[PDB]
């Protein structure tokens, strides 16, 4: 029942694994491990909805059928500049030339 | 004059009656089978004057029926 | 009574 | 090996009380049984040798000669063809050894021509029975000379009367 | 006179017969004294088959002699 | 409908058909008469079975099925293209022939083998039909496709009256068939000394056929002493002719005294002055040349047997007879428990046969070898040298057959030979021998596989090894196929693993069709594409059954790469990869469809 | 910018490849980035659209490796007697470089190189690491062979004592011979085997021949053994310090063969002498190195057998007191135990020497002064063990002694003689009620059955079951009879089980009430079971007579003969010999014996043929 | 315990080391005088690397095993995928 995720920030992309009962504070520990930032300065997103740091991947969604290994789901992130907030940003991948 | 109170004696016995044996397993009739000797079973009889074994006659009954000397029939009763 | 041949 | 005791008892009984043409020098599993030349018929002037590798009431033995023979009911390698050696009345589980030897010594007296094994010997013996071939007589005389030489070398020759 | 015959069961028996009875009669006596039909009988004496249609005198069988009884056989 | 009008014509019920022919008109009464009922026609069956009353009525309705060739049965065999007159003749139905002719049937219409009504009546010997056909302009000298004349077949079947009548009516006594056979030979082969004497009354000349045989020799081969005795005093024949039958006796009748009767009348006149005999270049027979040494012959049978073999081989010259008799004596000795000498007599026979038939029966000798080996080894111990020799002589025939380029080899004898070779390899697999000849046998297998042979359905030697139908090994306990050990040597020797048959299949496909996990694992380890696409766009994995071998047997995700995943999209959408990829991957795409 | 097939210059690519390719072989610092960038150049060169070029890359790399190996050859040859030190460093560097280069050329390896000919035939193209190792082999095959082998053999000749040569250098130099790994077809070790294993084995053989001669020049067999064992252990420990783990067996085999086989005559005399004496620490030391030297045991085993046989004969008949069979068993047990303990303690098993002990024992057991006495004493011992009561015999020890006696029984050759004696003892014990416990008899019969065979011991089991059946049939007849003034206890015996089947020849008459008792018993037994004739024996039936006519009443436990005599005397006080003879029918010898036994205590008196005896009231006893 | 990959456009992708060692070329590029370590590529577009990384977490999860889904490949990147698979030997 383990879900598969794929996090992005600008051009950066991280591939990870998690269990369907895992808390947000657990995923934002692997995120801290991959790139060294404290877990208190991240605002993990989904679409345009901020994720509360109390869910267990149940209320936010991320079922075991919408996040299959060959079709991972999308989750964003946004760090801080020590003064104010920074909006989410993702630039797309290079498109096929003409198909 | 003299008298007696108790008398003890011994005696030997043998089927000095049938005066025969088993022609299949080649032993005396009042003797154990070789398969039985490899370690209580009885002895069978035939409608003929021939008296056969029990385990020998069963083992050959798994293949045929009649007397091994007389290819006629089998009774097994007495 | 093998010879599995024929003329 | 359960029947070895009974086989040995029968061997001892027959050794103590032979009947006719039954000499055993057993060393059964390797019975070096010897067959004698009963008189008042063909050959009879020599004593043969034979072997058996009997593997008893269900599995027939394998009677094999040593000196070659020339008559219809024998295989030239070493074997004889006898109906009671193959499972109406054929190979009853009883009648183990004495009947077999009696049948063999009877069969080496008038071979069956309806179903032969050595066809050349069958034709030659049929011609002799029709009668004068002398080929069967010649080969018989030669082989009895050889067997008499062997018996003089080892053992004692079989007399005409007992 | 009398002759001796050895049956297949190892036991030995004797028959009171004269040199005039036929071989068929001999086989019949062996049957009644033992219990084996004549069709499955073969008499051998001095290593020779005893034909049914004959008599003991044809084979020069003296008294006190011995006869071996075996089963039948073919080619 | 018409299938009922004809089965009453065959069975002859005349009252039934008259009422089925009153319930229909005269225009469609002809359509049912021209039936295809089990290959024949109502009028044909009406003649084969002699139903005169119904054949006459059948013809009053429509005389147009009268020369139709259909199927007939005689002696169990079936004859194609036989017209009704021919069939009425072969059966003896004299009055059916007379009626058929009075309605204007051709006395000359034959079967497909070109057998005339005249020849048909000569076979079973219907003299009165023969006379009638001759009187109605039959041609005495039309023969079947082999050139066998009426007179010939009449002599072969021993019909003296008919043969006389045919000669009386002017038949040519000296016809030769295509194989060079003459009526004088048919007398010899049937022992018809009578008819031979009659043919000589017409100055019949005594000739060799294609096989080089005179009637005198032909009578010796087939064993007819009356001819051979008659011809040893005929001035038209030149000791030599009365010594092959002596060995023929030992071959056929096995009467040793009959043979000793001769070789003495064939040696007293040989010396009654001296003549020598050709020397050789088998047990070292060294046939007897001295009469004094030719006195002890019934003393031993083996000397007589080998001398007879030698004289037959010498005089007859290498022909099915001599090889047949050599293999005959070999088989007899093998039956009589002389396995050492019984095998040696067969290799010489095979060598002799490897000259005149560069054959339907060379494979027969090979399979007889295989049967003997299977009997011997299934328990004297089998020696490695003889088995190697038989394997090399087996490969030689295939190499000779394929090497010539003058006609394709029909794919069934090649299949039989390949099955024999595979069985031989399986037998070789479990005989212990040292390492000085393991390299030799492996080199032989390498040179055999490098020939690139083909079989039934354009099959490869690996295909047969991974096929269950190849298990035809004989009538003896076991050489079961497919087996791991037999194919192990095949891949270990250098056999191609990605060869394609007519159906565009691969070894892996045939292995998967029979659900054998070990064979498939071995092939994949050796190297073969798991995604090969056959003619009807199928893969190897999709050809699986049940669940036990479907699951946990072979996992497909292990033997599949992204390279082989991206090829499927290209071949399903036709993206024209012609010049946009490196040249190496073009074949990869072309095979990974 | 794209992985599409392209056309590119060649000299510009090689001028950049040759710079990185040089640092990899020689193990210099290459930047991480350049290592990744260089991977694309090989792929680009391998898929150029017009005239793809991989053959040129292969040939140029071959040239480079050849030049490098030749330069290293020259530099290491100009070494001035320091070949070993330089060769090792260069070999380490080259091996690491070749592995890394094989890593770098992966695409050319997988795409082009795997287009060689075949396995074998049953200039050639090879991979990159294989080619580099081949070039090093061409460096080290024709030159630097004699010098390297000579220096290595000089080191393993300074073997004996001396200083401590650098283990790392020598081990690496020897290991270099086995680093041809891609060559795996029935012979991955041929090069090492020939080139090194021949001279090393020859040198070791010569050296240890000389050492063995020198050692034997000034030592005896008690001292030669320890030194041999020391020098055959030092070689073992120092063979795993320099060589490859496939030459230990051969080196030890050669050393052992040379020494022991060449000097095998010296040790045979010593082993002949010391087996007689104790020499507790000598058999093990000699055996440990005589076991493996071809065939030398057949002498030691034979002399051990001879010593055991002589020691046994020194006790089995030394005293011959002819009063106690138990001494025989005690002595055999002591000898067997001592020898088995010694062999298991010193020789470490050696089933062959157990067989030798067995062969000596089966000959001492049948010791004889020109039949064997062993069966009689064994049977007497078994009987005397199972007696009624004596001293303090206990039933928890007789089983233990029987479990030891079976060992002595195993060695008896005359198996059939023992059966008769034991059967007689068992019959006399059972048909007289002198046994101790029936459970013990079952134990003895079970041990004999499990040691000998089922068919060999059927008769005694039949007798035991017959005793049980008689015990039951007594009660059965007691119940069935009442449906006789003499108390009854009968025994029903078999026919072939009981070896007392003497054919009767005396028709003795039967007492009066015995007739009615016999009739009743016969009819009742026939009713209970039919198909058996019950014979009567007159020589074991013993009754008793209770007399009260004299002053002291007496009880005479007496067999049937004297009861018949007393019954004949019942009618008249005086009975003559004629009526004594005609009252029964038997051989006169038995009647005379009975009369003489009666007169021995003189319960009757005489006043022959017609002698008239009479009752004697003048005899009294207890 | 992860490796970093860079495409030809400027995207940084991160996968696990055991996942990345499925392809022989990456194993060779890491085994040598090269061993967060960046394996830089200069001939691979973003939309092909983003798919090969996803395929990496497909042969490490469904190995030695049910209802295995079929890998989806868009028809518009098939040629690039075939070219890149040969280079990466995945
Ligand atoms: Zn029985
Ligand atoms: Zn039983
Ligand atoms: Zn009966």
């Amino acid at each position: 029942m383990d879900v598969f995720l794929m996090i992005r920030r600008h051009k950066t992309t991280i591939f990870t694994d998690a269990k369907e009962s895992s808390t947000v504070f657990e995923l934002k520990r692997i995120v801290e491990g991959i790139l060294k930032r404290p877990p208190d300065e991240q605002r993990l997103y989904k679409d345009d909805q901020l994720l509360d740091d109390g869910k267990t991947l149940g209320e936010c969604g991320f079922t075991s059928q919408t996040a299959r290994p060959q079709a991972p789901a999308t989750v964003g992130l946004a760090f801080r500049a020590d003064d104010t907030f920074e909006a989410l940003c993702i630039e797309p991948f290079s498109s096929p030339p003409e198909l | 004059r003299f008298e007696v109170k108790k008398w003890n004696a011994v005696a030997l016995w043998a089927w000095d009656i049938v005066v025969d044996n088993c022609a299949i397993c080649r032993n005396h009739i009042m003797d154990l089978c070789i398969e039985c000797q490899a370690n209580e079973c009885t002895v069978a009889w035939g409608v003929c004057n021939h008296a056969f074994h029990f385990h020998c006659i069963s083992r050959w009954l798994k293949t045929r029926q009649v007397c091994p000397l007389d290819n006629r029939e089998w009774e097994f009763q007495k | 009574c093998l010879g599995s041949v024929n003329p | 090996t359960s029947s070895q005791k009974a086989l040995m008892l029968e061997l001892k009984s027959l050794q103590e009380e032979p009947v006719e043409g039954f000499r055993i020098t057993l060393v059964l599993y390797n019975w070096e049984v010897a067959i004698f030349g009963p008189p008042n018929t063909l050959y009879e002037g020599g004593y043969f040798k034979a072997h058996i590798k009997f593997p008893y009431p269900y599995s027939p033995p394998t009677f094999r000669f040593l000196t070659k023979m020339w008559h219809p009911n024998i295989y030239e390698n070493g074997d004889v063809c006898i109906s009671i050696l193959h499972p109406s009345e054929r190979w009853n589980p009883t009648q183990n050894v004495r009947t077999i030897l009696l049948s063999v010594i009877s069969l080496l007296n008038e071979p069956n021509t309806f179903s032969p094994a050595n066809v050349d010997a069958s034709v030659m013996f049929r011609k002799w029975r029709d009668s004068k071939d002398k080929e069967y007589a010649e080969i018989i005389r030669k082989q009895v000379s050889a067997t008499k030489a062997e018996a003089e070398k080892d053992g004692v020759k079989v007399p005409t009367t007992l | 006179m009398q002759i001796f015959v050895k049956t297949l069961t190892g036991k030995t028996i004797t028959l009171e017969v004269e040199p005039s009875d036929t071989i068929e009669n001999v086989k019949a006596k062996i049957q009644d004294k033992e219990g084996i039909p004549p069709d499955q009988q073969r008499l051998i004496f001095a290593g020779k088959q005893l034909e049914d249609g004959r008599t003991l005198s044809d084979y020069n069988i003296q008294k006190e002699s011995t006869l071996h009884l075996v089963l039948r056989l073919r080619g | 409908l018409k299938t009922a009008v004809f089965n009453a014509a065959r069975d002859g019920k005349l009252r039934l058909l008259t009422k089925l022919l009153a319930s229909k008109s005269k225009e469609e009464v002809s359509s049912l008469i021209s039936e295809k009922t089990n290959g024949a026609t109502p009028l044909l069956m009406a003649a084969r079975y002699g139903h005169l009353d119904m054949v006459e009525f059948l013809l009053e309705q429509c005389s147009a099925s009268i020369e139709v060739g259909g199927s007939v049965n005689f002696d169990g065999e079936t004859i194609e293209g036989a017209p009704p007159l021919w069939a009425a003749s072969a059966a003896g139905h004299l009055k059916v022939v007379q009626s058929l002719l009075n309605h204007g049937a051709s006395v000359n219409n034959t079967t497909l083998t070109n057998s005339t009504p005249l020849r048909a009546a000569c076979f079973d010997g219907h003299l009165e039909i023969v006379k009638y056909l001759v009187e109605h302009k039959a041609d005495l000298e039309v023969s079947n496709r082999h050139g066998h004349t009426c007179l010939m077949i009449s002599c072969y079947k021993g019909h003296k009256e008919i043969a006389q009548y045919l000669l009386e009516k002017g038949a040519d006594v000296n016809r030769k068939s295509v194989k060079g056979n003459t009526a004088l030979h048919d007398c010899a082969e049937s022992g018809s000394l009578d008819i031979m004497k009659m043919l000589l009354m017409y100055c019949a000349k005594m000739e060799k056929d294609g096989y080089g045989m005179t009637p005198l020799l032909s009578a010796s081969v087939t064993g007819h002493t009356n001819i051979v005795d008659f011809l040893t005093h005929h001035a038209q024949t030149s000791i030599n002719a009365l010594e092959l039958l002596g060995a023929t006796f030992v071959d056929k009748k096995r009467d040793l005294l009959g043979a000793l009767k001769y070789w003495k009348k064939a040696m007293n006149m040989r010396y009654s002055n001296i003549i020598s005999k050709p020397v050789p270049q088998y047990d070292y027979a060294k046939e007897v040349n001295s009469a004094e040494e030719l006195e002890g012959l019934i003393a031993d049978p083996d000397e007589m047997r080998m001398q007879a073999l030698l004289i037959r081989e010498r005089i007859l010259g290498p022909h099915p007879d001599t090889s047949y008799y050599i293999r005959y004596r070999g088989a007899v000795y093998a039956d009589s428990g002389n396995f050492k000498r019984c095998i040696n007599l067969w290799k010489y026979a095979l060598d002799m046969q490897q000259s005149n038939l560069d054959s339907p029966m060379t494979a027969s000798s090979l399979l007889s070898f295989a049967e003997l080996f299977s009997f011997m080894l299934q328990d004297t111990t089998v020696t490695f040298d003889d088995l190697m020799g038989i394997l090399c002589k087996s490969v030689l025939e295939i190499e000779r057959a394929i090497k010539q380029t003058q006609c394709p080899a029909d794919p069934l004898q090649l299949n039989k030979a390949l099955s024999i070779i595979l069985h031989l390899i399986c037998l070789l697999e479990k005989v212990p021998c040292t390492l000085e000849q393991d390299h030799f046998k492996k080199q032989t297998i390498y040179r055999f596989l490098k020939l690139h042979p083909r079989g039934k359905n354009n099959f490869s030697p690996l295909h047969l090894a991974v096929d269950k139908n190849t298990t035809c090994v004989g009538r003896y306990p076991v050489c079961k196929f497919p087996s791991l050990q037999v194919t192990a040597i095949l891949i270990e020797c250098g056999a191609d693993v990605n060869v394609r048959d007519s159906d565009d299949n691969s070894p892996l496909h045939i292995a998967a069709l029979n659900n054998h996990p070990d064979i498939m694992n071995l092939l994949i380890k050796s190297g073969a594409h798991f995604d090969a696409t056959n003619l009807h766009k199928q893969t190897a994995s999709d050809l699986l059954d049940e669940k036990e071998i479907a699951k946990n047997l072979i996992q497909p995700i292990n033997h599949t790469t992204l390279q082989c995943l991206a090829a499927r999209v290209i071949v399903n959408h036709r993206i024209y990869y012609k010049g946009h990829i490196p040249e190496k991957l073009e074949t990869f795409v072309s095979l990974h469809r | 910018m794209s992985l599409k097939p392209r056309v590119v210059d060649f000299d510009e690519t090689w001028n950049k490849l040759l710079t990185t390719i040089k640092a990899v072989v020689m193990l210099e610092y290459v930047e991480r980035a350049t290592w990744n960038d260089r991977f694309s150049d090989i792929y680009a060169l391998c898929v150029a659209y017009p005239e793809p070029l991989g053959e040129r890359l292969y040939t140029e790399t071959k040239i480079f490796l050849e030049n490098h190996v030749r330069h290293l050859h020259k530099r290491v040859l100009e070494s001035e007697e320091q070949v070993l030190v330089m060769y090792h460093r260069y070999w380490e560097e080259y091996s690491k470089g070749a592995d890394y280069m094989d890593c770098l050329y992966r695409y050319l390896n997988t795409q082009f190189i795997k287009k060689n000919k075949l396995t074998e035939a049953d200039e050639p193209l090879m991979e990159i690491g294989e080619l580099a190792l081949d070039m090093w082999r061409k460096l080290m095959v024709e030159p630097l062979q004699a010098i390297l082998i000579r220096m290595l053999l000089r080191e393993i000749k300074n073997d004996r004592g001396g200083e401590d040569p650098n283990q790392k250098v020598i081990h690496g130099v020897i290991n270099s011979f086995v680093h041809v790994e891609q060559y795996k077809k029935k012979f991955p070790l041929k090069f090492y085997q020939e080139i090194f294993e021949s001279p090393f084995l020859t040198e070791t053989g010569e050296y240890y021949k000389q050492e063995a001669s020198n050692l034997l020049q000034e030592s005896n067999c008690s001292q030669y053994m320890e030194k041999v064992l020391g020098r055959l252990k030092d070689e073992e420990i120092r063979c795993r310090k320099y060589l490859h783990p496939s030459s230990y067996t051969k080196v030890i085999h050669e050393c052992q063969q040379r020494m022991v086989a060449d000097h095998l005559q010296f040790l045979h005399a010593e082993c002949h002498n010391i087996i007689r004496q104790e020499k507790k620490n000598d058999m093990a030391n000699m055996y440990v190195l005589l076991r493996a030297v071809s065939t030398g045991l057949p002498h030691m085993i034979q002399e051990l057998q001879n010593h055991i046989h002589d020691e046994g004969l020194r006790a089995t008949s030394n005293l011959t007191q002819e009063n106690m069979p138990t001494l025989f068993v005690e002595s055999v047990l002591e000898v067997h135990g001592k020898f088995v303990q010694l062999i298991n303690t010193v020789l470490n098993g050696d089933q062959h020497f157990m067989s030798a002990l067995d062969k000596a024992l089966t000959s001492v057991v049948n010791y004889r002064e020109p039949v064997c006495k062993a069966p009689e004493l064994l049977a007497k011992y078994c009987d005397n063990l199972l007696k009624k009561s004596a001293k303090g015999m206990t039933e928890n020890e007789v089983e233990d002694r029987l479990t030891s006696f079976i060992t002595v029984f195993k060695y008896i050759d005359d198996k059939d003689v023992f059966q008769k004696f034991y059967a007689r003892m068992l019959a006399k014990r059972l048909i007289h009620g002198l046994s101790m416990s029936m459970d013990s008899e079952e134990a003895m019969i079970n041990k004999l059955k499990q040691a000998c065979g089922y068919e060999f011991t059927s008769k005694l089991h039949r007798m035991y079951t017959d005793m049980s059946v008689s015990a039951d049939l007594n009660n059965k007849f007691n119940n069935f009879i009442k449906n006789l003034g003499i108390s009854f206890q009968i025994y029903v015996l078999q026919a072939g089980a009981w070896p007392l089947t003497q054919a009767p020849s005396s028709t003795f008459a039967i007492p009066q009430e015995l007739e009615k008792s016999v009739q009743m018993f016969e009819l009742f037994y026939s009713q209970h079971f039919s198909g058996r004739k019950l014979t009567w024996l007159h020589y074991l039936c013993t009754g008793e007579v209770k007399m009260n006519y004299l002053g002291k009443p007496y009880v005479a436990m007496v067999t049937t003969y004297q009861m018949a005599v007393l019954l004949a005397f019942n009618n008249s006080e005086t009975v003559s010999y004629k009526e004594l003879q005609d009252s029964t029918q038997m051989n006169e010898k038995e009647l005379t014996k009975t009369i003489k036994s009666l007169l021995d205590v003189k319960m009757i008196n005489h006043d022959d043929a017609e002698s008239s005896f009479s009752l004697n009231m003048n005899f009294s006893s207890k | 315990m992860y490796v970093k990959l860079i495409s030809s456009d400027g995207h940084e992708f991160i996968v696990k080391r055991e996942h990345a060692l499925t392809s022989g070329t990456i194993k060779a590029m890491l085994s040598g005088p090269g061993q967060t370590n960046e394996v830089n590529f200069r001939e691979i577009p973003s939309h092909v690397l983003s798919k090969v990384c996803m395929y990496f977490t497909y042969k490490v999860r469904y190995t030695n095993s049910t209802e295995i889904p079929e890998f989806p490949i868009a028809p518009e990147i098939a040629l690039e995928l075939l070219m890149a698979a040969n280079f990466l030997d995945c």
